[PDB]
């Protein structure tokens, strides 16, 4: 299937999973299309910031759902 | 409508208390730079520096130990504390040591303890905003202001004078 992801700069861009694909799995999704770390990554959705052990199943991600990309700033 | 502009800014609250924003702008259009210190503290500096009265570079230690204070109130709260992965008192030791760096994490919890907004403007290396993220309920105007560069670094902001 295909979810959104809006990026912490405000692009919005497309992945493709399966709803049993880890919170992780996505991260890493999202570092091969877009070249994001996973260890600044902040999946949110619902309100939430999801859990890297978790499925897209666990949190009722369906088709075409859209999730936000929050980023952890160090300096 | 010089500061129309920044009062109309659009913030997507994302998660309770957190807030992003997309505009597209010049930092230094609309903002003075405050240059901080390139020692590992300049997160605690940038927030002296908008903070307290005749800050200096010593002053960044009293927000380190604000910071402690924050902590232990909200740490163990705080969804963004789960990239930490450390006990609450393991990252105190590590938050306190010297020259650690700070981050949104020590953002979120300064403005709850301070009770006041924290914005922090990431630029790409043009110093063009690629996004805010505001920690607090508060408007620009009213915010510590803080710019994030090169992915490393924080300095303060201040609203330039017109659109004050």
């Amino acid at each position: 299937m295909q979810i959104f992801v809006k990026t912490l700069t405000g692009k919005t861009i497309t992945l493709e999973v399966e709803p049993s694909d880890t919170i992780e799995n996505v991260k890493a999704k999202i570092q091969d299309k877009e070249g994001i770390p996973p260890d600044q990554q902040r999946l949110i959705f619902a309100g939430k910031q999801l859990e890297d052990g978790r499925t897209l199943s666990d949190y009722n991600i369906q088709k075409e759902s859209t999730l936000h990309l929050v980023l952890r700033l160090r300096g | 409508p010089g500061m129309d502009f920044l009062r109309s800014l659009d913030w997507t609250q994302v998660i309770a208390g957190q807030y992003v924003s997309n505009p597209r702008f010049n930092i230094s259009d609309y903002f003075e730079i405050v240059r901080q210190p390139g020692d590992g503290n300049c997160f605690y500096h940038s927030i002296a520096e908008l903070t307290m009265p005749n800050k200096t570079d010593h002053s960044y230690h009293y927000i380190k130990r604000l910071t402690e204070s924050a902590a232990r109130k909200y740490y163990q709260e705080e969804p963004e504390a789960r990239l930490v992965g450390l006990s609450l008192e393991d990252y105190l030791k590590r938050m306190l040591s010297d020259n650690e760096w700070g981050s949104t994490l020590e953002a979120s919890m300064l403005a709850k303890e301070m009770g006041i907004t924290i914005i922090i403007w990431t630029v790409a290396a043009s110093d063009e905003v690629e996004a805010g993220i505001k920690f607090g309920d508060g408007d620009v105007f009213t915010a510590v202001n803080l710019l994030h560069s090169g992915q490393t670094h924080f300095d303060a902001l201040r609203i330039l004078p017109q659109f004050e």
